[PDB]
């Protein structure tokens, strides 16, 4: 089935 | 621990190169071809059992690119220090004359993830049948990479794997020959 | 090209102990080789690893929805993906090929090295031992160590420094998770 990805988090400023 | 699965990403300036892959215990499960927007399984069999929506990788890489801009400023534009590779050439099985084999060029412990690799047969570049991996992550956050050359062993041929990297003063040649 | 380079890395790590019985998730961010901020599922919040990551730790920890996404990852991400890939990763088993051939430690000299070549196996955990006439030989053993081939197989060479005498039978013995009993290969002088 489908492999899920983890989000990369947008940094500050 | 028994196993580790890592979703590893990078974005590199000014090359504007970004990579996305999954690692299982040190082997590549798949990577995403960013230009083609396609999931590339390391072994073909993998894609019969699992799927991955390549588009999702694209979103992460865009964030990584934006984060790199932020961190570069924050670091006061402190650039990466070049770490040159260790290079090893080996065969994947014991060599027997005129028995098809494969040369492996292992390029290890280096950064940034940019390298020029050339296979040489008797001093000449060869490209027939060659293949290669993407840049693979290390636990020390340097990189490693594999290049492959199927070949027919003979007493008449010598081989070299030639590696160029910004951390090297001259190209590194690693030799292989029968015996 | 002497232009300076700048590198960002992200590693989302799932660590598994005893299947999915115990699972740890790490959300790790890097500038060049330097980890600057991380989420550890053991903690449940982002923590700055270096000063460079402090603004992100404070900013990210102020986002409750984000933290709950990360806090659930051991289930929705790690345990999930493990389930997806288990049949061809965790359960992957490939038998070693074992070859024995003689070699030389120094050119011109007579054969004084026995090579046990173990190729194409998965996973990496392996034990290779040498025997001379039924007795384990523990001296003079040198190896390449465990070599990853990059294609989901390993190899290793295990060499025995010895001067073969006529009649002697040497045995290379291999233990590996894919095997239910030791694999032995003999070599005679
Ligand atoms: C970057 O420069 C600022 C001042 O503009 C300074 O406060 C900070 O410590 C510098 N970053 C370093 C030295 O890594
Ligand atoms: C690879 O070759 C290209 C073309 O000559 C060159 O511009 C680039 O700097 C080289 N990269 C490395 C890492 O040597
Ligand atoms: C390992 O898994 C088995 C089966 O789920 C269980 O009986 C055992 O308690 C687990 N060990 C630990 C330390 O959780």
């Amino acid at each position: 089935s489908a492999v899920r990805l983890r989000s990369s988090v947008p940094g500050v400023r | 621990e028994e196993h580790v699965i890592i979703q590893a990403e990078f974005y590199l300036n000014p090359d504007q190169s970004g990579e996305f892959m999954f690692d299982f215990d040190g082997d590549e499960i798949f990577h995403v071809d960013m230009a083609k927007k396609e999931t590339v399984w390391r072994l073909e069999e993998f894609g019969r059992f699992a799927s991955f929506e390549a588009q999702g990788a694209l979103a992460n890489i865009a964030v990584d690119k934006a984060n790199l801009e932020i961190m570069t400023k924050r670091s006061n534009y402190t650039p990466i220090t070049n770490v040159p590779p260790e290079v090893t050439v080996l065969t994947n099985s014991p060599v027997e004359l005129r028995e098809p084999n494969v040369l492996i060029c292992f390029i290890d412990k280096f950064t940034p993830p940019v390298v020029n690799v050339t296979w040489l047969r008797n001093g000449k570049p060869v490209t027939t049948g060659v293949s290669e991996t993407v840049f693979l992550p290390r636990e020390d956050h340097l990189f490693r990479k594999f290049h492959y050359l199927p070949f027919l062993p003979s007493t008449e041929d010598v081989y070299d794997c030639r590696v160029e990297h910004w951390g090297l003063d001259e190209p590194l040649l690693k030799h292989w020959e029968f015996d | 090209d002497t232009r300076p380079r700048f590198l960002e890395q992200v590693k989302h790590e799932c660590h598994f102990f005893n299947g999915t019985e115990r699972v740890r998730f790490l959300d790790r961010y890097f500038y060049h080789q330097e980890e600057y901020v991380r989420f550890d599922s053991d903690v449940g919040e982002y923590r700055a690893v270096t000063e460079l990551g402090r603004p992100d730790a404070e900013y990210w920890n102020s986002q409750k929805d984000l933290l709950e996404q990360k806090r659930a990852a051991v289930d929705t991400y790690c345990r999930h993906n493990y389930g997806v890939g288990e049949s061809f990763t965790v359960q992957r088993r490939v038998y070693p090929e074992v070859t024995v051939y003689p070699a030389k430690t120094q050119p011109l000299q007579h054969h004084n090295l026995l090579v046990c070549s173990v190729n194409g196996f998965y996973p990496g955990s392996i034990e290779v031992r040498w025997f001379r006439n039924g007795q384990e030989e523990k001296t003079g053993v040198v190896s390449t160590g465990l070599i990853q081939n990059g294609d989901w197989t390993f190899q290793t060479l295990v060499m025995l420094e010895t001067v073969p005498r006529s009649g002697e039978v040497y045995t290379c013995q291999v233990e590996h998770p894919s095997l239910t009993s030791p694999l032995t290969v003999e070599w005679r002088a």
